[PDB]
């Protein structure tokens, strides 16, 4: 009836082994599941536990069911940014036929990259096609950096977004911004 | 075999219209569900069925209807469209025996209710060649693509290099942006960055194309404005590697 998940929001870096828990108030149990719903996408069945212990693995995932069954924990190892997603803990009043599942509000999981050999910088880019408009790009900054939002009606600034160059085993964050000409310069932009 | 199949994944509709989202399961699961999760919120079951001729509601204030005439189909429906319905839609189905298995892979149906539809606009793609500075100093070129003035939030950007959609060295804004937040019906904007080795960028045989899939109207919908009918389509912008 009452599915409690915590934390509710979280942010961590790669290689780190996180874990989170679930608690609840249901008369009978039979199944306990953990999903990984992604932005705009539908959930994913990671695991389903029963009166069977507090340990079931699946790759870098490790579920844990309470003895009396009052709480569970999903242990994840060596975090990967691709794992950054919200995870839901869902229980059910036993019955493959007459059992309803109660979802938890979940916990928004967030994964940033390892910032080794940083080098923040802002670059002005020119239009491929001759125009009088342009954009400024801030890049190669440690994840700890926070990207302030324009708050200036005529200016547009995107949140940081990371890209990975597998070939070179490199990962760099970067935020962009642009306006409609006039009082615009990569200097004033991205200003705290 | 086979998973589930929800359709359409994208669709814009004017208030007062009869919408009929549909989804089917090639798994024979008797139990099917229909969840709705407004933006910025969790799942909320609205309708569920144990099988044929069974229809059940989860949130009394649903406003939608369903029909389980067949085990394979559990198509949801909303007689008259309303801007309050604007949100995502997930179709679910679960195993039938043992430790109940569940997979509502249903990619979901992105729904957009528009107060009258003269507020539909396709995107304006535009690419930006890297800052030579970035190159000299970094020795890596980062291309940017900008989708502008497009409503509703129904797009899918992709970069194609020399004819191949790439993923490495690419990052898009998980969430688009509003040009006029002051308007709940404000047209959106989205960016995207692509990074590569300067050397690679400097080669003029290397072609670059930022593709953008826009999901507008259907050829049948009524259009009357003095402009092209904003139908589901594609807009692109490309660039060529240059030494310089």
């Amino acid at each position: 009836n009452q599915v409690e998940q915590s934390p509710q929001s979280l942010i961590i870096l790669e290689g780190k082994n996180c874990t989170l828990q679930c608690n609840y108030t249901v008369s009978p149990f039979s199944n306990l599941r953990w999903y990984k719903q992604d932005t705009g996408r539908g959930p994913v069945s990671l695991t389903i536990m029963t009166f069977s212990e507090n340990t079931k693995s699946n790759g870098r995932y490790t579920a844990t069911l309470d003895a009396d069954t009052k709480q569970s924990s999903l242990h994840i190892t060596a975090s990967q940014l691709s794992d950054s997603a919200s995870y839901i803990c869902v229980v059910s009043d036993r019955g493959s036929t007459l059992g309803r599942l109660y979802f938890g509000r979940g916990t928004q999981l967030t994964v940033w990259p390892d910032i080794q050999k940083p080098d923040p910088a802002v670059y002005q880019l020119r239009d491929s096609k001759s125009s009088d408009k342009s954009v400024c790009l801030f890049t190669d900054f440690d994840s700890q950096t926070n990207v302030s939002q324009s708050k200036d009606s005529d200016v547009y600034i995107t949140d940081k977004t990371v890209l990975d160059m597998r070939s070179m085993d490199f990962k760099s964050n970067s935020a962009v911004a642009w306006s409609n000409k006039s009082d615009f310069a990569c200097a004033n932009a991205f200003n705290n | 075999e086979a998973d589930i199949y929800q359709t359409p994944r994208y669709l814009v509709i004017g208030t007062g219209k009869k919408i009929t989202l549909e989804c089917s399961q090639t798994m024979g699961h008797d139990k099917m569900y229909w969840y709705q999760q407004d933006p910025g919120m969790e799942l909320h079951l609205i309708h569920y069925s144990y099988g044929v001729n069974s229809t059940e509601k989860g949130d009394l204030s649903s406003e939608s209807t369903v029909s389980r005439i067949r085990t394979e189909h559990f198509p949801l429906t909303l007689e008259s469209a309303r801007p309050s319905h604007t949100s995502q839609y997930l179709c679910a189905s679960s195993e039938n025996i043992g430790t109940a298995y569940e997979q509502y892979f249903g990619p979901g149906t992105r729904l957009t209710v528009t107060e009258d539809l003269k507020n539909v606009f396709p995107p304006e793609v535009a690419v930006f060649e890297p800052s030579e500075a970035e190159i000299s100093h970094t020795q890596k070129a980062t291309l940017v693509c900008l989708a502008t003035g497009f409503y509703p939030d129904h797009v899918e950007l992709s970069w194609w290099v020399n004819g191949k959609e790439v993923h490495s060295g690419v990052s898009t804004d998980p969430q688009p942006l509003k040009e006029q937040p002051a308007l709940n019906d404000s047209r959106y904007a989205l960016s995207s960055r692509l990074r590569v080795s300067a050397t690679f960028w400097q080669d003029p045989r290397n072609h670059f194309r930022c593709q953008v899939q826009f999901y507008g109207l259907s050829e049948n919908d009524e259009w009357t404005q003095d402009r092209a009918k904003p139908v589901t389509q594609i807009v692109s912008a490309e660039a060529w590697g240059r030494a310089d």
